């Protein structure tokens, strides 16, 4: 309680790409490097939302990670602008009529550019870097996952624990 | 401007003993006054735990309340400094439901010594300049590639091994990315991008301030002190993977044979020089909760060579000690009290109270007239001397909030009107006494 | 002291006189514990009483009719019933009922799935703000899942870079804490300091050992269904249970079997996400520094070297 | 048989030796109807 | 010519029984006046010297002696100096009474771990290992594919061999992430594989690799070897109630998760004493049991102390001793009942009770002589002849206490020694619990 | 000689309670002496037990401290023998931090009642003579008995068996036929050249064995609790086993003795020091005393008139009338001073020491003054002043040197009123 | 069968001369071994061999079963252990007796009328 009364303000950048997804054209060059047989420069991502249509240019290693998920024509994407990661929705609310029963949630069409930003201003406590700290969310780990099936406890926190939190938020 | 997260506190104007070389002290130094006794005998406690030849040593800071046992505690804290562990620990926070009362002192004694582990290591460091990573079309499947990294000096390139390739796509370094390898380990990390590719990119798959690209030789060494106190070495050794048990509080109750091969291993890399082990202090303010149960571990883990040197402050009289019937001097059991050494605090004169007050000003940035401090001197003497340290805030605001510069007597007036002392709290629920609960 | 060469041995070098073994826990393993074919057979209540346990399945709130029936086919116009809140939670009520009737294994799929599904309902749940779900009215599915909204909640977490770095103690990483770090250059001797920054503890620091590691105290039996049974268990119950414990999930055990093919692959889920200092088995090798700190000649003869080394003698 | 990424000085590139499928195959919209 | 010498590290430090290094007895089991460390107490290091015969005697269990006598006495200064006398390989195991009051298992049951940690045992454990360079690593597949064996190829400097191994250790192979020109070692008993990284022949195949490089093994690449392991009856107790060995999924694990204690059955200790009772038959094991000492034991609860009537007359359990300072207590758990020590008089027939007694200003300048020199430190005659006298006004603690004060001082003021001037200062400086109950007592209004 | 795990203890001299066919006790017999009276009440008791009819009896062993009343009860443990069960725990042994204490007593009361059966089993054993197996996979094995030999065919399954327990010409196996467990035995005498040795199996190599089996009632419970539930008989995790499991397994373990496929064998829960099972646990006591699967209880107990633990009630033994009402109370009355010397006999004949026939005097008296219990003590620590002064025998001098080395509690008691404010809390 | 009871059979591992036991209700399978006339297809097998069954192939009990509100709570309450063994992930979640919630006994009121 006396860690839940004080507060960071901290402020920060979001970007986002998304849309509904009309083509993923792998681009080419004009000749292969010596010994290959062809050479992508680039992917181009057709993004479309409500506002317009605009081609991305992406950096070929993301075609292994858009078959990574499930991605094909007439999804909505995002691909978070600071990370590189791109995440499907799913099929656009333009398809919900092609078949009478498909297994899918299908999304509605993104309103505003292809490119969104916004600075926002995120208040937590130090309790919730306490706790943030304390218990990890990030799943894809073993002792992560069995931490999240285990019945969520409050735990003895230690002084170190503020003592690094307090010698970060002083950063 | 600007507030960092320390702030000031009840003690914050102390920043050590202040003696001099000769172990005198002085009347006020480094924001501590008066006090000469207590002072100068905990001047002699501070020097016997930074020459740490001995363990299972123990002091007790005894007298009234308001008289500065936390403050030369919290005190030699500062003269100590930082790079030795001092660790503070109410009495009452001993009593753990993640594990007993013994486990929770054998936790603050190991807390409070350190093994201080300088680790140097090669790193390489420079902005990426590319990175090849070849796969094969299925096969066995083993990876192989090069990196080229630059300075603004220097350039090179490396063949790279499997467990790199997998280090340096995992992280998802990039041409133009800055990074400082660990050569020793294999592990990456990422300063930023150096400012150059503005001009040709794609659309953003990463954002960032830029950073420079760094100076020099490639490669270079780092140095790292890690002051990692023994019962963070036995959370380390309690379970695989228990990494986050440091942080998380979560190992209670700890294995008497993992805590005995660890006194036995850092005696080993002591004597290696693989470690510096370093003695520190416990200091188990207001010790007097601790209950006979946990007093009478503390008479026989106070005896081991991994001991810290201890501290302990109380406030009490003759009193029955807690978990017992038993009356005793400072709530303490005498089989704890003839171990120690008890270090007596004394009341202050009307000379050290307004010195202490005047240190005060000066630490919160507020100004007072002479008249000011006299009557807030006699209001320190009246009643403890912390109302009257807390009356200064009060009346630097109240005198704020009518456009002062200076705090007048008639401001410390005012606000002592304002905001009551106990004794007289106490009298008025004298007068409304049937208006309260359970008297 | 309680012949000569002796003496002379133990001067240069004790692995001259006693090679320092590769020490191992003592591995202890019983008898396993012994179940007749009558208990195994007669004597297990999942068994005897399973015609009577099906009742208490047919007669279970769980079953996705009576879901159905309490969620839909209500009378009152207004009317309290429970699984009101499986419209809210994304949750069907055959994927309550086998979450609540297949036991664990489910219980790890189903969550698997709602770490991925979080990253999409958490992109959503940040940009969609203008207008309204419907008619500025009725609450979407999904709406009960609020724990994406606070500012530290994973998804958020890892879409805005900046708190990433406040959320330093990951499960995997054995971070110490902050501390200062002094960089010094070949060139010149200069040096200089990195201010607070995360840091690894000292590679070296796990070094405690079980005095004995068991073998898991195995059961036996006379029964040749029973021999099957604990040989299910010993190769791990399943293929998807042993996966799922092992890789993290089926999903990422099926992708971890061609991360081989892949340039950017991601974390492996299961126990092949740790890597634990040692490795898991308990068994110590004397590390070759013991070379230069068993011997006070071979300790004075380094620092000599280190220093014979650096002014360039031969 | 390498395919070989390129996190090249002035841009990013992918590259396949010949008869390697280069599986990044295009993907693109076939036009939807028009009213549902 | 030149001459050189060189040290670089800290000493052991110091501690408040580091003076004590055994009980100071004649061949004949008399005490000397002053040896090992200890002086006085003649009748109790007598007695400790028929003790520690009990001990390597090996035929008793669960006989116990409590050691009774006021604070300062040296009650469990000489149970550290039987701890000495015994030895390194007799296992002694200290407890503090308080220790009982566990928040994972029951009191009645803390003891028992205890307990059997006092009996240790020496094993020849034969261990038969496999090491090398992995110099091939293939499956053999089989129908629902499974894999039936492994094999290995390893390599040596002494030569070379192509294994078949069972798939568990293919299993653990995969979980060490072992490749080709790895140096590995697996102990077939334990079926445990550890990988040392690449083998020195590869340390030049990258410019920048994660790996440590390790030279080729030697010896044959299959050979076994005995480890003489010593261990304790609950090292085989908890080792099998939360194993960790064995190679699954779920001992894997066991390995990760909190390792909370647990109340061992009767049952496991039974069939664990039967193994061990094999290995002596064998001629593989040889059991040496100890001494568990609870120091001060007067505040078990009573509880515990109606457990260990159970306990001191089991044929297994160690020797036992005790430590009490107390007079005619309540007994802990009561409430009503007082008894000496406190300690019910039902346990205090079960214990060969050794007075310990106050001393005489003579022993007490010939400790702070003994303890002066142990903690380092030169002190001029008149310094510790006035010791001497502080002894007689307070107590032996604080006057040994002193000491290293003492000698901060006298380094501060310049002297090589403690003199008198230094001592007479740290006096007032440090009151002791029967000084600061005067002024406590005088000021009481006010604390 | 080497050491067992097993030393000589405080009642390790006791190998039965000594009585005659017609449950008479003679003077001193099986380690143990005096009592005609207890001893007597022991044997019926050790009958009732034996025989097995009646549920819930129970006995409390009550009398001064150091009169047998743990001694006797050892000896009726010792003179039960194996194959019924008897669970010793203490009073306190049962008040868990992670059980009920109620549940507690609930479980060593099923511990201590058996279930038996018997099966028969199909095992195979002898030398392995030959073993050849080709590639599925086809192959054969051969074995000798002291007596024949055999060719078999294996199927697959044995296949996957003897192949992967590295089974070899000249070793001898036993193999439980229904599961195919290679249980080896080490080599033949005949293939000792080039393990343990052994001589090969007699009779026929594969004999239809009845193997009899004993399950504690507790140890069906538990086995029922979990996945892998018997790994909590071990481990101590058997925390509150539910009581609906409880009364099926009962219902299961009636129908099985009504049909002859099993039969209860009830032993002995013996509860020591039972003066301090809180009222609580008197009261399961007195109920759980009161069904078919009760085994007999028996009690031990040294206290006057006394409060009753978690109540301010004073009542007989520390126990309850509830309890006392439900229960036989068999009462040992302290020693004559022949008695005394011939219990000290005893012990020092366990513990291969002799002492002269004035030695045994003197220390009959030290017995007699001193609650015989620390005469016991000084028998072991004079011996050790004997080894140190290299004399063959205790001697009165090696008595009267032990005995002023260490105190009796009421002679530590008179020297602690010389101290007594220098001790601390009185 | 239904594809559920023959997924059963197939976890039991049985095959075409197997002796079985099927109960129609319940769908519960066990395996009692190999039918003896098959005891001569290896010389050893690792299998045990029992006598074709002296008995009915298909019998019939009114049988009257006795269940409590306590048995439904409970078995209904947390997750069912949901698999015949056969499964490692019930190793890991020890049971608790629980505070079963009066929101739950509810729904078991609500079921049993119905
Ligand atoms: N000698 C001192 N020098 C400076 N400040 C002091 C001194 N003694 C007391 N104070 C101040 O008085 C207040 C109360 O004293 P403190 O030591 O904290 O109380 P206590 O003696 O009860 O532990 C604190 O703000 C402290 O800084
Ligand atoms: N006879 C002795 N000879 C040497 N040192 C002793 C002797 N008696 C006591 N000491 C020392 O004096 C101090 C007090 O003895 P200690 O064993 O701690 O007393 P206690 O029995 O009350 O716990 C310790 O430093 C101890 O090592
Ligand atoms: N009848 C007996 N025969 C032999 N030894 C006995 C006998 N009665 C008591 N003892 C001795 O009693 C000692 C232990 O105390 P015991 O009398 O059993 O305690 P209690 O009666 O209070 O339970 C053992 O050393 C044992 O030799």
């Amino acid at each position: 309680n006396f860690r839940r009364a004080i507060g960071l303000r901290i402020k920060e950048t979001k970007e986002v790409y998304e849309g509904e997804v009309t083509e993923l054209t792998p681009c080419e060059t004009e000749n292969p490097m010596g010994g290959y047989g062809k050479t992508i420069s680039h992917v181009i991502i057709g993004l479309k939302t409500a506002k317009g249509t605009k081609q991305l240019k992406l950096d070929p290693s993301i075609f292994e990670s858009l078959q990574k998920e499930r991605v094909e024509a007439g999804d909505v994407i995002y691909i978070e602008a600071n990370s590189g990661a791109v995440k499907r929705q799913g099929r656009c609310d333009t398809y919900a009529t092609e078949f009478d029963l498909e297994a899918e949630e299908y999304v509605p069409l993104p309103k505003g550019d292809v490119h969104k930003k916004k600075e926002i201003i995120q208040d937590v406590t130090l309790h919730d870097l306490d706790v943030a700290n304390a218990r990890p969310q990030g799943g894809q780990d073993i002792l992560s996952m069995m931490g999240q099936l285990m019945k969520p406890k409050k735990t003895e926190i230690t002084d170190k624990l503020r003592g690094e939190i307090n010698k970060v938020v002083n950063k | 401007d600007v507030t960092r997260i320390e702030r000031i506190g009840a003690h914050s104007h102390i920043r050590g003993l202040g003696l001099d070389d000769a172990l005198e002290p002085r009347q006020a130094s480094q924001g501590m006054v008066g006090q000469l006794a207590a002072r100068r005998a905990a001047g002699v406690v501070l020097e016997m735990i930074r020459e740490g030849k001995i363990a299972g040593r123990a002091v007790l800071i005894a007298g009234q309340p308001g008289t500065g046992k936390t403050a030369i505690a919290m005190g030699m804290a500062q003269a100590l400094g930082p790079d030795t562990p001092f660790t503070a620990i109410a009495g009452s926070e001993i009593f753990s439901l993640e594990m007993s009362k013994t486990e929770a002192l054998t936790q603050a004694f190991r807390r409070s010594i350190g093994v201080r582990i300088k680790e140097e290591t090669e790193i390489i460091e420079g902005e990426v300049v590319e990175i090849q990573i070849d796969r094969p079309a299925t096969g066995t499947g083993s990876k192989v590639g090069k990196l080229t990294l630059k300075t603004t000096e220097m350039e090179t390139i490396y063949d790279l091994g499997t467990k790199m390739i997998e280090s340096l796509t995992k992280d998802k370094v990039q041409a133009g990315d800055v990074i400082t390898i660990d050569k020793a380990t294999g592990k990456i990390s990422k300063l930023g991008r150096s400012f150059t590719r503005a001009r040709d990119y794609d659309a953003m798959g990463s954002q960032t301030k830029f950073v420079q690209c760094p100076d020099g030789e490639l490669q270079k060494r780092k140095e790292v002190v890690h002051t990692v106190s023994l019962h963070e070495i036995d959370v380390i050794n309690s379970r695989t993977q228990g990494f986050l048990a440091l942080f998380s509080g979560d190992t209670g109750e700890i294995k008497s044979e993992v805590r005995e091969q660890i006194n036995a291993k850092v005696a080993e890399w002591r004597e290696e020089g693989k470690a510096e082990i370093i003695p520190g202090v416990l200091f188990i303010d207001e010790v007097h909760m601790l209950d006979i149960e946990s007093f009478s571990f503390l008479n026989r883990a106070l005896e081991s060579d991994m001991a810290p040197v201890l501290i302990m402050a109380t406030n009490r009289g003759i009193t029955r000690i807690r978990g017992t019937s038993y009356q005793s001097p400072h709530g303490i059991p005498i089989d704890l009290l003839d171990r120690l050494l008890i270090v007596s605090t004394t009341p202050y004169s009307e000379k050290d109270t307004k010195q202490i007050l005047r240190i005060r000003c000066e630490e919160e940035d507020v100004e007072m007239s002479e008249d000011a401090y006299t009557v807030l001197t006699r209001i320190g003497l009246e009643t403890s001397l912390r109302y009257a340290i807390q009356l200064i805030t009060a009346a630097s605001l109240v005198c704020r909030k009518r456009k002062g510069t200076e705090v007048q007597v008639d401001d410390i007036k005012r606000v002592y009107s304002l905001f009551l002392d106990e004794s007289r709290s106490t009298q008025y629920m004298k007068e409304y006494q049937d208006a309260f609960l359970f008297n | 002291k309680n012949l000569v060469m002796q003496f002379r041995k133990v001067c240069n070098h004790p692995e001259l006189f006693e090679r320092q073994e590769t020490w191992s826990p003592f591995h202890i393993s019983l008898k396993p514990y012994h179940i007749s074919k009558f208990i195994y057979r007669h004597g297990q209540i999942r068994v005897f009483n399973h015609s009577r346990d099906r009742w208490l399945r047919v007669l279970s709130p769980f079953a996705p009719d009576y879901i159905q029936r309490s969620l839909f086919h209500r009378k009152g116009i207004n009317e309290e019933s429970c699984f009101s809140f499986l419209r809210f939670i994304d949750i069907s009520p055959a994927e309550m009922a086998n979450l609540m009737l297949q036991g664990l294994l489910a219980r790890w799929l189903a969550l698997f799935l709602s770490l991925k599904a979080s990253y999409r309902l958490h992109q959503l749940r940040s940009w969609g703000a203008p207008e309204g779900e419907s008619h500025q009215r009725y609450l979407r599915n999904k709406d009960f899942l609020l724990g994406v909204n606070f500012p530290l909640s994973f998804p958020n977490l890892c879409s805005c870079p900046l708190l990433k770095s406040l959320v330093f103690s990951s499960h995997c990483k054995a971070v110490s804490g902050y501390s200062d770090q002094v960089v010094h250059q070949r060139r010149s001797a200069t040096s200089s300091l990195r201010r607070c920054l995360l840091t690894e503890l000292p590679s070296f620091l796990c070094v405690a050992s079980p005095r004995v590691t068991a073998v898991p105290l195995d059961s036996y039996c006379n029964d040749r269904s029973a021999e099957y049974e604990r040989r299910v268990l010993k190769e791990g119950g399943s293929l998807a249970a042993k996966q799922c414990l092992l890789n993290g999930a089926p999903e990422l055990a099926a992708d971890w079997l061609n991360r081989r093919s892949q340039f950017f692959p991601e974390p492996a889920g299961g126990l092949w996400s740790i890597r634990p200092q040692n490795g898991w088995s308990f068994i110590r090798i004397p590390g070759k520094e013991s070379l230069i700190t068993d011997s006070g000649k071979l300790y004075a003869l380094d620092v000599l070297l280190t220093r014979l080394k650096s002014q360039g003698h031969r | 048989p390498m395919v070989r990424y390129c996190s090249g000085a002035q841009g990013s590139t992918l590259s396949f030796p010949p008869g390697v499928p280069a599986p990044t195959a295009v993907s693109q919209r076939p036009s939807p109807s028009g009213p549902p | 010519k030149i001459e050189e010498v060189k040290s670089t590290t800290k000493t052991q430090r110091i501690a408040s029984h580091s003076h004590v290094k055994g009980l100071g007895l004649d061949e004949s089991g008399l005490a000397k006046q002053a040896a090992s460390g200890l002086v006085g107490q003649e009748n109790a290091r007598e007695a400790c010297g028929v003790i520690v015969e009990l001990i390597k005697s090996k035929k008793m269990a669960g006989r116990a002696v409590l050691l009774a006598g006021p604070p300062g006495t040296g009650k469990t200064a000489l149970a550290l100096a039987i701890a000495q006398e015994l030895g390194s390989k007799v296992p002694f195991c200290p407890m503090v009474g308080s220790e009982v009051y566990s928040t994972e298992i029951k009191k009645t049951e803390v003891l028992m771990e205890n307990f059997r940690r006092a009996i240790g045992l020496r094993i020849k454990e034969t261990k038969e290992v496999y090491e090398g360079e992995v110099t091939e690593l293939t499956p053999c597949e089989t129908e629902n594919k499974t894999i039936s064996h492994v094999i290995i190829g390893l390599k040596t400097a002494k030569g070379t061999k192509q294994l078949k191994l069972d798939p568990s250790i293919f299993e653990s192979l995969q979980k060490e992430r072992v490749e080709a020109g790895d140096v590995i070692y697996i102990e077939a008993n334990s079926g445990a594989v550890k990988r040392q990284g690449r083998c020195d022949t590869y340390a030049t195949e990258f410019d920048l690799e994660a790996e440590e490089y390790v030279p080729l093994p030697k010896g044959d690449v299959h050979k076994k070897k005995e480890i003489i392991q010593d261990v304790t009856l609950h090292d085989l107790d908890v080792a099998n109630a939360r194993p960790q060995g064995g190679q699954d999924i779920l001992s894997m694990m066991g390995q990760l998760m909190k390792p909370k204690k647990t109340e061992i059955t009767d049952k496991l200790r039974g069939e664990i004493n039967k193994v061990v009772n094999k290995y002596i038959d064998q001629g593989i094991a040889e059991l040496v049991p100890g001494v568990l000492f609870v120091d001060e034991v007067h505040m078990l609860d009573i509880e515990c102390f109606t457990y260990l009537h159970r306990a001191l007359e089991s044929s297994i359990a160690p020797i036992v001793i005790f430590a009490s300072n107390r007079g005619n207590c309540v007994i802990r758990g009561t409430e009503d009942i007082t008894s000496p020590h406190g300690i019910p008089l039902d346990l205090l027939d079960r214990v060969m009770i050794i007075r310990t007694m106050l001393y005489t200003p003579q022993e007490m300048k010939q400790i702070i002589k003994i303890r002066a020199q142990t903690e380092g430190i030169n002190i001029s005659e008149e310094a510790l002849n006035h010791l001497g006298e502080i002894g007689t006004k307070t107590t032996l603690r604080y006057s040994v206490q002193l000491l290293t004060p003492a000698n901060l001082l006298a380094k501060i003021n310049g002297k090589d020694s403690i003199e008198k001037e230094h001592v007479e200062e740290i006096s007032e400086l440090f009151y002791d619990a029967k000084s600061s109950a005067k002024i406590l007592a005088d000021q009481q209004d006010k604390y």
